[PDB]
RNA sequence: ACUGGCUGGGCUGGGCCUUUCCUUCUGGAGAACCGCAUGCCGGUGUGUCGGGGAACCAGGACUUUUACUCUGAACAAAUUAGAUCGCUUAAAGAAGGCCUAUGCUUGAAUACAUUAGCAUGGAAUAAUAGAAUAGGACG
RNA sequence: UACCUGGUUGAUUCUGCCAGUAGUCAUAUGCUUGUCUCAAAGAUUAAGCCAUGCAUGUCUAAGUAUAAGCAAUUAUACAGCGAAACUGCGAAUGGCUCAUUAAAUCAGUUAUCGUUUAUUUGAUAGUUACAUGGAUAACCGUGGUAAUUCUAGAGCUAAUACAUGCUGAAAAUCCCGACUUCGGAAGGGAUGUAUUUAUUAGAUUAAAAACCAAUGCCCUUCGGGGCUUUCUGGUGAUUCAUAAUAACUUCUCGAAUCGCACGGCCUUGCGCCGGCGAUGGUUCAUUCAAAUUUCUGCCCUAUCAACUUUCGACGGCUGGGUAUUGGCCAGCCGUGGUGACAACGGGUAACGGAGGGUUAGGGCUCGACCCCGGAGAAGGAGCCUGAGAAACGGCUACUACA
RNA sequence: AUAAGGGAAGUCGGCAAAAUAGAUCCGUAACUUCGGGAAAAGGAUUGGCUCUAAGGGUUGGGCACGUUGCGGCGUGCGGUUAACAACCAACUUAGAACUGGUACGGACAGGGGGAAUCUGACUGUCUAAUUAAAACAUAGCAUU
């Protein structure tokens, strides 16, 4: 994604328990134990992206360097609409059965998602998805994979 | 009373809801608390499953701890002087959650003289009203103590600056309006360095 | 709808009780306890529905209040009170003891048990970790939980337990090869030996057994019970749970009553 | 009804060679085929013997993506279909039966729903993806 | 049981509807009526209005007994049965009804790593004392008002009501240090759990070295050969479980309670020790649950085609409030969200479902009603007590009746 | 100029007088030549004081040589300050707290409105000194 700035805002944006004001120095290889970026693994044969360890960007919905446990239904989509702060619409389409004259019937519904800043998302692109606490209004589900461009 | 349903809401297409049932004792809501600078007041109240919580009107002294030393030290605050979300509250000074306030700096250096054998912010030399000395009761106190500020290192220009005057910005990380205390710590570093920046220009 | 139930329809019992729809509008209701209530064996219902020993409500508490029956050698003096799988019923009056243990037709059974077997129980752990100051403990099937247990054992294995003293002595581990009884499913009952077991992540794993007859059959991992590796530990039932067919029951019900008479 | 046979003709399925057959690593226990000497009437227990791992279990990585159909799992009692037992028959009911017993013994089955969701086998039919400014595959 | 007949014409073959024929756990009405087994029933129009009576109370050996209570006569503290009254628990389940309600209720299927939980079940808490302090009801006695399950002022006495309150242990860990020979040490404080904030540990899972700084040491010929090394659980996934340190709090909990048995030690003191139950109590687990939540599915209507954001309509951020998440609410900043695959609005003689009636197959129609879920108590709103109510056989106000 | 209670009962007739009135934000019908009707009708807000936020201008930008009285040019280049720093300047708009005998376009200034009939389409013109109108004129149309 693009971002200009980290810190543009009223606040102080910082990754919560992350202490960063320490005297002596100490060099370890694990995420928060030492002062440097946190990070997790959601799992599910879900890899981390590179953007995701070695960026700048605070944000306290991502999968990634976040607060949110992904558990629930994983679903598939296509983005129809790009034109929020951190937020997506899929598209997704199936195909109802009536039985009287024994031949199905086209339909659709919209859905919401949080997209992260380590993704780079745009118009007509499929995207798999992931259940998780309510973040908003109509939002309960988060972007996990960017499906490669034909 | 007050409810915080989301029946009386609008569809996210915009069609509007009828009405359903009445309200329920869940899903209410109670009259915000605003905590003010002053002598303690606190009152209790009855929440649910049997349990109670402390409304907070009337606070001036709460726990804050300092980062880097590792000591924690009871303490008064002045006032508040910054606030992110609206700035009637920093008029008003009433505190709440991530609330910037001002401190008194007495507790904190006094451990400092102890912990390490050198004196932290002080400008009156050129007064020398208060200059004192009391003889030290041993040695070895001298082997310690300098062995401890030879290891630890010294304080940053930036916040003995504020020892001179005897006064320390923090930030409240606590809920005045649930647990009826006022703690925090003392900010430091590259956070310090964003809110004096934003604090006066 | 403000508060808790208390009450039990008659005709919305479970089905395993075989309580007749006439005689009565409500059921027993079976207080809460150690075990589930939709599977649970309520105490008024086997001394009164099976046993035969008490001819009404009014009689069945009678006997309770006499301090006469136990479970797991502690009295209880309640009638609706919730006993389930394993558990060891003693009737020092009489001179018999019980264990509630399914058939192969999902239902429970009267099975009696011999003096010496009826001091020892068994069951399925549910969690192990630290408690507080540090105590390893661990919870069964009937939420007992122990303190200080075995490093070895882990989730989802079964323990003997002394029954007297509380305390486990000797475990079963979870693996291929063990001898298993089904409690819940439609294959509710069966017995049968674990042949390999296949896991999805996400929940719901689902093992695959093998009946003494060569049948085969799956279940989900949360209704298999390891009751021994080989030669149970437990005394089964007549008929071990091979659940012939309606062909082979007919054909077996004349061949006995024949036989007979 | 029992038993064996047909170089019996068919039906369903599993192995090999045809340019194709079937991913891969770690570990578990251990066979078949092999020789070593020790013992009976050219086969065999031999043993913490070794060349050796058919198959199996557990673990890791890789595999164009949907619809469709097969088999499993999970899912309510009553009701519908339906098995058993002469309430004097029947609509019902879930009871009863055996010599005589100060006792013994049994039943309270099974199928269906059907759209959506979770697993498994098949790979025809109907869509979909890949190397063309090589930004391609392999060591 | 996969079925058809009468009627247009002077007569004929067709399209086509009217009429006949059978069922209904589908209601009404007319005429008639002997027996056995089974037994629906003020839903439709008026969720219109109601006289009188009832429908919710409760005591064991085990919370409080000086009844001018009864009964015996082993109890000079009490001791059998036991009205009244205080205290604890229940009254939030049942039973009735179908007015409102068109992605709302509801069905099958998921989630709570996003929360509360009386009771039941299993574990679990070493920091004057041979026993602490004031009130109150029943009862006695003196009254008021036409009137009610209205209540006044005066005098006695109880607690498992209300309010206080007792290192009986050591060790270890962390600070200050009286005092020197400079290399450790006299003795001093804190240290259970709950509450609130900050910080630290919570390892990996193939191997061989060579340097700088300098120390528990073993062997030893004093030239030294050197240095093997102790723990660490769980999930698909976490800042999880659990532990340690500096502090904090109108601040908790850690038993001043009750009943049966009549026992054992010797320094024989109205001394010490000892069993089984009842009722309570902090944290974790379980059980009955409850509240929110994922996916897909509803009848007719276009003479309803564009809708949502006055005064939140879609999203970002810091807080406030709630048992917790959330535009649920307050400030600041972006301009979005739904629609011909039928949004938005209007109709419903509409509570949803399991299911009832009628049958070749495919269907059409009904479902207020014994089972499951939701809502309401004349119409609207507000709240107390409690684990649980926005309760009406609970209270307060307005409107309408009486 | 002002009047208790009533509010056109006065009179040929509401003649005279009274009532409405500025600005900001909401709200607005029949009819229609689609331009209007419309300021339709009908509502709310307004002082003082102490603060907060938004809307602008000018001058400064790194090396390597050469000229020259710390630098102005000659140039040779490179870079786009994740837009910083100093100084200078008038007014217009929105929001919050406190305060009073509930008052605040405080004087001045400043539309009454609605339902219909008859008649000329409209703006315009005339009997100076009793009649300003339905009369005259007008664009459009037709005839000689
Ligand atoms: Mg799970
Ligand atoms: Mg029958
Ligand atoms: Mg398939
Ligand atoms: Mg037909
Ligand atoms: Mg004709
Ligand atoms: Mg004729
Ligand atoms: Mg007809
Ligand atoms: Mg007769
Ligand atoms: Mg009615
Ligand atoms: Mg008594
Ligand atoms: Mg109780
Ligand atoms: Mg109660
Ligand atoms: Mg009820
Ligand atoms: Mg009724
Ligand atoms: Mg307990
Ligand atoms: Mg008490
Ligand atoms: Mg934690
Ligand atoms: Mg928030
Ligand atoms: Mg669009
Ligand atoms: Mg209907
Ligand atoms: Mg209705
Ligand atoms: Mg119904
Ligand atoms: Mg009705
Ligand atoms: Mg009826
Ligand atoms: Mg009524
Ligand atoms: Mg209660
Ligand atoms: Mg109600
Ligand atoms: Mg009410
Ligand atoms: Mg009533
Ligand atoms: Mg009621
Ligand atoms: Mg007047
Ligand atoms: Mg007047
Ligand atoms: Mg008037
Ligand atoms: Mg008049
Ligand atoms: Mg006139
Ligand atoms: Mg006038
Ligand atoms: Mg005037
Ligand atoms: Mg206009
Ligand atoms: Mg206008
Ligand atoms: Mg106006
Ligand atoms: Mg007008
Ligand atoms: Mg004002
Ligand atoms: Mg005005
Ligand atoms: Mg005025
Ligand atoms: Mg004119
Ligand atoms: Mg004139
Ligand atoms: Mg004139």
């Amino acid at each position: 994604a693009t971002e200009l700035t980290v810190q543009s805002e009223r606040a102080f944006l910082k990754q919560p328990h992350i202490f960063l004001n320490s005297k002596v120095k100490v060099k370890s290889t694990r995420p928060g134990k030492g002062g440097r970026r946190w990070y997790k693994d959601v799992g599910l044969g879900f890899k981390t992206p590179k953007t995701a360890i070695e960026g700048h960007y605070i944000d306290k919905k991502c999968p990634f360097t976040g607060m949110v446990s992904i558990r629930g239904r994983i679903l598939t989509g296509r983005v129809v609409s790009t034109k929020m702060h951190r937020t997506i619409i899929i598209r997704r389409e199936y195909l109802h059965y009536i039985p009287k004259y024994n031949r199905y019937e086209k339909r659709h519904k919209n859905l919401a998602a949080h997209v992260s800043p380590a993704f780079r998302v745009e118009e007509g692109d499929m995207v798999v998805v992931g259940q998780c606490r309510p973040l908003s209004k109509t939002v309960r589900f988060n972007v996990l994979r960017v499906l490669p461009r034909t | 009373g007050i409810s915080r349903d989301s029946r009386h809401k609008r569809s996210h297409t915009g069609a509007k809801r009828a009405f359903y049932r009445k309200k329920r004792a869940f899903e209410l809501g109670r009259q915000p608390a605003n905590t003010r600078i002053g002598p303690k007041r606190i009152h209790i109240v009855r929440t649910r499953g049997g349990n109670h919580k402390y409304r907070a009107l009337r606070l001036d002294s709460g726990n804050f701890a300092w980062g880097s030393e590792g000591c924690t030290r009871k303490t008064r605050i002045i006032g508040v002087v910054y606030h992110p979300s609206n700035n009637e509250l920093v008029r008003t000074n009433t505190l709440t959650k991530s609330a910037v306030v001002q401190i008194d700096a007495a507790p904190f250096r006094q451990w400092y003289e102890a912990h390490y054998g050198q004196p932290l912010g002080r400008r009156r030399q050129q007064k020398q009203g208060q200059v004192v000395e009391e003889v030290k009761k041993s040695k070895s106190v001298e082997k310690k103590q300098a062995a401890r500020f030879a290891a630890h290192g010294k304080v940053d220009p930036a916040l003995e600056k504020q020892f001179e005057a005897g006064r320390l910005y923090a930030i409240i990380s606590s809920r005045p309006g649930q647990s009826g205390r006022a703690d925090g710590y003392i900010l430091e570093g590259e956070e310090l360095a964003f809110y004096q920046r934003k604090l006066h220009k | 709808a403000r508060g808790p139930k208390k009450h039990q329809k008659r005709l919305s019992a479970p089905s395993h009780w075989l309580l007749d729809k006439l005689s009565g509008a409500y059921a027993p209701r079976p207080s809460t306890g150690p075990h589930k209530l939709r599977d649970c064996m309520p105490l008024i219902v086997f001394v009164r529905n099976r046993l035969k020993y008490a001819l009404n409500y009014r009689e069945t508490k009678a006997i309770m209040m006499q301090r006469l029956v136990k479970v797991d050698g502690k009295v209880r003096t309640d009638i609706t009170y919730p006993a389930g799988f394993m558990d060891v019923i003693t009737i020092e009056k009489t001179g018999e003891n019980f264990r509630l243990i399914y058939d192969t037709k999902g239902r429970f059974t009267v099975h009696r048990i011999t003096d010496e077997e009826a001091k020892y129980k068994l069951g399925k752990v549910k969690r192990v970790q630290l408690g507080r100051g540090g105590v390893p403990f661990l919870v069964t099937h009937d939420a007992r939980t122990i303190r200080y247990p075995d490093p070895l054992i882990k989730v989802n294995d079964t323990v003997k337990i002394d029954l007297e003293t509380g305390k486990i002595t000797d475990f079963i581990k979870f693996d291929t090869g063990a001898l298993a009884m089904i409690t819940g499913g439609r294959n509710m009952g069966r017995v049968g030996v674990i042949t390999h077991r296949e896991r999805h992540d996400g929940g719901f794993g689902i093992v695959h057994l093998k009946d003494a007859l060569d049948n085969t059959f799956a279940t989900r991992e949360s209704n298999v019970f390891v009751i021994g590796s080989e030669k149970p530990w437990i005394s089964l039932p007549k008929g071990k749970g091979v659940k012939l067919t309606i062909a082979e029951e007919r054909d077996q019900r004349r061949a006995r009553a024949l036989a007979a008479a």
